[PDB]
Parts: C-alpha cells; structure tokens; sequence
C-alpha cells in the first residue's frame, strides 16, 4: 500500500522525529488536548501543555512507536500487534481518538519541517492511517 | 435548535408511554458488548448495575424532555460531573444514544420509520451537545 | 478476524437480506438520507423515501453486495477489490459516508429481525466495518 | 458563539496582516492531493484555476470575519448554493479548512502554537456549521 517513493519520505520524517521524541510528542499531545479536550480524560496530569513533564514522557513513547512503525511498514499488522492489544484490551482507549491525534501530528510536522509538500503530507497521512487502523483492530 | 410540535410530542409521548428504563437498560448492555472499551468506567464499580444506572440516566433524559429548549443550562452540572469527576470520554456519549436508537427500533419495529428515527437522532444530538459542553 | 461463531450469524443474516434486497436496501438509504442529508448530494433523485424507484434499485445493489461479501468473508480484500476501485477511482464518494450507512443498515436490521441481541449486532457491525475499510482502501 | 477579545484579534489580524489568498490556494492544492475525491467537483469545470477559486473562497471567509457574530445567518444563501446547486458533500468541508490550518502552521512555523491552533479550529468549526446549515 506504500509505493517505493512513500517509504523514502516516511524514512525521512522518521529520522526528524527520532531526534526529539519527547519534544515532538509533547507538542502533538498538547494540540490534541486543546482542540479535543475530551481526550484529556485518559490522563491525570497537572499540566497539559507541551511544557509538562508527564506529557513529554508519554509523548516520547508515542513518537518512538511511530518511528518504529515507520521502520516496519512492510508488516505493520505484525509489528503493531502488541500495542494494539494494549490499547484494545488493557487501556481501553476509545479508538475515535486515534485519527484526532494523527491530525495533530501532521500539524506539528508542518510547523517544524522545512519542506512539507502535499506529496509528503499524503505519505505521512497514509502511514498514520495504517497505524490507526492497526491500533483499533483488537478491541472486539 | 428548534423543535416542531410533532417532535416534542413524539419524544414526550414515548417517555410517558414506553418503559424507557428497560430500553435504556438493554441499551447499556448492548453498548458494553458492541463497544467493549466503554466498560472502562464500570469495571471499577463492583456494585454497578445496568438496571440502576439506566434508571439514573432515564431520570436525566426525562428532565431534558421537560426543558427541551434549555437542555444546555439544565445539564451544565451533569456535564461538569462527567468531565471533572468521572472523566468520561465525551466521544463515548453517542455510543450509548446510538444503542438506545437500536433498542427503540427493535421495540417499535416497522413503526420506527426513517422520519421517527430522525426525530430521535436530533434529540440525542442535542443531549450529547449539552452534556459535552463543560469539557474544557 | 472472524470466529466460526460470527461466521454462522453473518451467514444467517445474509440469508434474510437476500430474500428482498431492494426493500431492505431502500429502507437503509432512506434512514441515511434522513439522518445525514449531506449524503443526498451524490444522488439526483426526486424521491428520497423508501418508496422511490431509484432508491429501491440502488438499495438493492448495495444489499446484494453486502450479501455477497458475507459469503466471501474469508477473502474480503480480493472480493471487494472491484467495488473498492469503483468508489475510490470512479464514483469518488467521500469515505466518511460509509460508516454512516453502516449504522443505518444496523437500525434497519433491528426493525425487521425477530432477534437482534448484542452478540448478533456485534457480529454484523464487525462485517460492515471490514467492508467499509475495504471500500475506503483505494482512494489514494 | 462568544468570541473572547484574544480570538477576535487573532482571526481579524491574520486576514489583515496575511496573504490569505495564497494560503487558501495552496490549501486547495493540498486538499486535492491528500483527499483525491474532492477533485470530483471540478473535473468537468474546464476553466478551473486554484488561485481564482481561492480568492472567491477567501472572500466569503473575510465576510465571515467581518460578521463573526452571526456567520450562520450570513452564510444561509451560500449554504443553500452548496447544497442545492453545487451538490457538495458537506462532510468534505473540513478537509479544506483542515488543509488551511496545515498551511497556516507551515507558514507561522513555531508561532502557530497549540493555543493559537485552537482559535482557528473553533473558527473553522463555526464556519463549517454555518455553511452546512441549509442541507435538508
Ligand atoms: C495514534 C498513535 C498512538 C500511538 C502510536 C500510541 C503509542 C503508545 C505507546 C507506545 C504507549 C506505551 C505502551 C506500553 O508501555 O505498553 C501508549 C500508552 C497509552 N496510550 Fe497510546 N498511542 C497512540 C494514541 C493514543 C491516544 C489518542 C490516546 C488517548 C487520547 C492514547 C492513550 C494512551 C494511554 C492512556 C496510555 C497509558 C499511559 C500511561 O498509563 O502511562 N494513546 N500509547
Ligand atoms: C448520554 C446520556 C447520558 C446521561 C443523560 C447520563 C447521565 C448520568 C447521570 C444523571 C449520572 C448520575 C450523576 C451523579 O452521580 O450525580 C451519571 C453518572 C455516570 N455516568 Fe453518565 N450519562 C450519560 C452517558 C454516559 C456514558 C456513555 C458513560 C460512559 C460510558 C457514562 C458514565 C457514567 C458514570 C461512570 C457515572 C457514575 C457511575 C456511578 O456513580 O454509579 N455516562 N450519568
Ligand atoms: C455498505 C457500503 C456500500 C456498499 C456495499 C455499496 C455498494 C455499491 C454497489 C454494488 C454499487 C454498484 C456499482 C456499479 O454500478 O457497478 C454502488 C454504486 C454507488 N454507490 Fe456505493 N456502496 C456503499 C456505500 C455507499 C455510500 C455511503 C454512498 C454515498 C452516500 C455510495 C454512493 C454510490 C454511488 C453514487 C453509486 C453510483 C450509483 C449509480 O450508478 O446509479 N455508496 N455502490
Ligand atoms: C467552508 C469553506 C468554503 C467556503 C467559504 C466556500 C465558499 C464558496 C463561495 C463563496 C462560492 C461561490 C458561490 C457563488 O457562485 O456565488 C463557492 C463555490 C463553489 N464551491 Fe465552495 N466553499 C467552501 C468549501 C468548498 C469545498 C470543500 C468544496 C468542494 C471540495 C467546494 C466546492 C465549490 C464549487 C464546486 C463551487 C463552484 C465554483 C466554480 O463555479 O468554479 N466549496 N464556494
């Protein structure tokens, strides 16, 4: 589902994210918390901004996972299996939240990347879409 | 939102002539099975009962039906209670109301026409909005 | 992701729908047109009610495809490929509509079926979701 | 909708101090690539130009900002146009506004903070609701 050209772009974005997972992830979550206040209900934090320590720790786990998924595109179903069960069977996070964070990750990259063409935007969106698909596959 | 007399009547009449407590009880159970993640909030309350909860939910809806033009003001506290106290993901609100529509459909059968479904959809949309308002 | 138990319920439900595809399908579309008016934008009909001749023909095409998908549940991806190419490359129907119609099919089944317990609902909801994901897979 | 003093300025100052016609032209091009099905409305319009259409789209938004207090009333005719004459799927409206936000973020880089994004998010929410009102 990923042309050879999309994997190259995905491969470029993953290296930018891997440099500062806490900072990037924290910004992604802060945007999600502002635009969709309902998603805050899963976290018991005192600070919901990107400056929060808890937000940065969680944001770090989230972004590193994306980086790894970008590494395992040829088999996202098998690579993401464990995280899906954790979300679907243990955390029980409403899957409707996944696509909302995807859009916030996209806005975050747009404010940081030097080049974020519609072509690059499309490849990233397709990767985030596939990850959201896998993360909601083991709820029922 | 503006209500026509027909919509007011459909909603008010159903609440006075249908056993909404049973309908909501079955809607909750349906919800826990089709959308398992919603169990999150109750697996912790050891003595939780669908029957009792439904009664508490229908008591609020019954109230919304009486002040249909000011559901936002009426549910202000209920909304704050769900956001700050219970920490219920507002995205889950429609999962319950959607299940109530399925139970109403199952109960009224061919009498639950697309037009009638539209009235209930509209009503639940107003209720979801009122109860999701105080989420900051 | 379909157990043998969900396979039997699905096949049992595909049997019921096959009896009168047009009637069930017409009702499904009428509920969609009432609850999500924006979806009327794809059809140039004069009558958007269950009695409309054009709604009946389309409703029938939709349900027959559902019945056939229920029969090829073991290979949904290769089976719905042609149908996926049609919506994504020719009809260009916004994918956000698929899940909307799925809920109306569920409501339609509840008003007809003698028994529509949470378990049957879940099995049916799982099939429609799988069908919706295949139908949204060839847009970009 | 009640707009704080902070939001009113953020929105108006931008339409004032920024080249919004270029932002929406790129937003349109971005939407056509990321969400390919939105191209269907222009596949038969032989003389279509992204930059021309954008000036027209920005025109309505500028008018919405001038009347930020009652966009719903202002957009009534425009909404009927999209619903009855143009037959545009209302569920596609946010695909363009979402792309406008991506262009604003790419433009303001680190100045497009989560809080600032929330302002624009609420604004386009009000605009999408206003342009979708007359779909019956
Ligand atoms: C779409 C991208 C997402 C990815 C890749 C992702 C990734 C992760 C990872 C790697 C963990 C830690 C796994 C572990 O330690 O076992 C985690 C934890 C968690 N995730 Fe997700 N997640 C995503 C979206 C979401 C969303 C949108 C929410 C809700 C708004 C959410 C809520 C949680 C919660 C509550 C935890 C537990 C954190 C804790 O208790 O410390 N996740 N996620
Ligand atoms: C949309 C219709 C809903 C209405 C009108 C409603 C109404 C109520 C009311 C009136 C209460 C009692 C308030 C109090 O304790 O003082 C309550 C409690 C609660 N609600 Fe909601 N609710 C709705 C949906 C939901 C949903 C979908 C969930 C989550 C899946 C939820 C979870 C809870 C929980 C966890 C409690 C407290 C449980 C307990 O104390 O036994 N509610 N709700
Ligand atoms: C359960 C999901 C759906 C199924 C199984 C389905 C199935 C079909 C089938 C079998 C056809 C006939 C294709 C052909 O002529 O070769 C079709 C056509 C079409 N579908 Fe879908 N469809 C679904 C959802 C939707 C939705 C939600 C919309 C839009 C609101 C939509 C809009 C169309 C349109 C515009 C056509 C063309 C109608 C015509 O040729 O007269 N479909 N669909
Ligand atoms: C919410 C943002 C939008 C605004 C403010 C907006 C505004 C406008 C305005 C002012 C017109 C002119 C109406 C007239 O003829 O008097 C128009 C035309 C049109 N709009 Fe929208 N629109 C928006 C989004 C969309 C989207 C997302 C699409 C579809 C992808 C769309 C498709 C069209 C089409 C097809 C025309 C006709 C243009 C032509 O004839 O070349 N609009 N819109």
């Amino acid at each position: 589902a990923f042309t050879a050209c999309e994997k190259q772009t995905i491969g470029k974005i993953a290296q930018v994210l891997a440099k500062s997972p806490e900072a990037y992830g924290a910004e992604c979550l802060a945007r999600l918390f502002v635009t969709h206040p309902g998603s805050k209900s899963y976290f018991e934090y005192k600070d919901y901004s990107a400056a929060g320590a808890k937000v940065q720790v969680h944001g770090g786990k989230v972004i590193r996972a994306v980086v790894k998924a970008a590494e395992h595109v040829d088999d996202l179903h098998s690579h993401l299996e464990t995280l899906a069960l954790t979300h679907g069977k243990k955390l029980l996070v409403d899957p409707q939240n996944f696509p909302m964070l995807s859009e916030c990750i996209i806005v975050t990259l747009a404010t940081h990347l030097t080049e974020f063409s519609p072509d690059t935007h499309c490849a990233v969106d397709k990767l985030l879409s596939a990850i959201c698909q896998e993360l909601s596959s083991r709820y029922r | 939102v503006h209500w026509t007399q027909e919509e007011r009547d459909e909603i008010s009449k159903t609440f006075q002539g249908t056993d909404m407590k049973t309908v909501v009880t079955q809607a909750l159970d349906r919800m826990f099975k089709v959308y398992p993640w919603t169990n999150r909030y109750f697996q912790k309350r050891t003595d939780f009962r669908s029957s009792i909860h439904a009664g508490i939910v229908v008591g609020a809806l019954q109230d919304a039906v009486k002040h249909m033009d000011d559901v936002k003001t009426l549910f202000k506290d209920l909304s704050k209670k769900h956001a700050d106290d219970l920490h219920v993901d507002p995205g889950s609100f429609h999962l319950l109301t959607d299940c109530i529509i399925v139970e109403l459909a199952y109960l009224r059968k061919d009498c639950f026409t697309p037009h009638i479904q539209g009235i209930w959809d509209k009503f639940f949309e107003v209720v979801i909005d009122a109860i999701s308002k105080q989420y900051h």
